[PDB]
C-alpha cells in the first residue's frame, strides 16, 4: 500500500516538473524576443 | 505619406504572449501538484 | 520504514517544486514589467 | 520649469522587486532541496 | 524491491529539480542584464 | 573621429549568455527527467 501510493506521487511530481520546464522554457523564449526588442530600439537611435 | 515610426511591437508581442504561454504551463504545474 | 522515509522526501520534493513555481511567476510578471518598460521608451521615441 | 525626461523608471522598478522576490522564493525551494 | 524502485525516481526528481532551480537562476540573471540595457536607452535618451 | 553611438551590447550580450546557460541546464533537467 504505501509503496503504491509514493509510486503514484512520484508520477505526479514528475508531470508536474515536465511542465514546469516547458513553462521556463516559454519564459525563456520570451527573454530572447525581449532582447529583440531592446536591439531594435538601440538600432533606431543610432539611424 | 507614411512618417519613420519605431515599432518593436512584433518583438514585445512575441514577448507577450510566451509569457502567456508560460502562465498556462504554470497553471497546468500547479493543477497536477494540487491533486 | 524505507516507505516511510520515501514519503517524507516526496513531501520535500512537493514542497520545493511548490516554491520554485511561486519564483517562476515572479519572473515572469518580472518579463511583463520589462515589456512595459520597452513599450515606454517606444511611445517616448514616438513623441 | 520641468523639462520632459524619459522614466520608465516604474516599470523598471516592479522588475527589479520581482526578480528580488523570485531570488528569495529559489532560495526557500533550494533550502528545502537541501534538508 | 518497489520502495527500492521509489527511492531511485526520489533521487531523479531531486536532481532535476535542482537542475530547474540553476535555470531559473540564469533567467533571473538574463532579466536583470535586461533592466540595466533598458536603463542604459533611457539615460542615453535623456543626455 | 568617433561619432557618439547607443550601445547597450554589454548587457544584452551578457542576458543573451544567461539564457543560453538556462538552455542547457534545461535539457539536463529534462535529460534527468526522461531517465
Ligand atoms: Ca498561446
Ligand atoms: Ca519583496
Ligand atoms: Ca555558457
Amino acid at each position: 500500500h504505501q509503496s503504491m501510493l509514493n509510486s503514484q506521487a512520484i508520477d505526479n511530481l514528475r508531470a508536474s516538473l515536465e511542465t514546469t520546464n516547458q513553462a521556463i522554457e516559454a519564459i525563456r523564449q520570451a527573454g530572447q524576443e525581449m532582447i529583440l526588442a531592446v536591439q531594435g530600439v538601440q538600432d533606431y537611435i543610432n539611424n | 505619406i507614411s512618417l519613420e515610426r519605431l515599432d518593436v511591437g512584433t518583438n514585445l508581442g512575441n514577448a507577450i504572449a510566451k509569457l502567456e504561454d508560460a502562465k498556462e504551463l504554470l497553471e497546468s504545474s500547479d493543477q497536477i501538484l494540487r491533486s
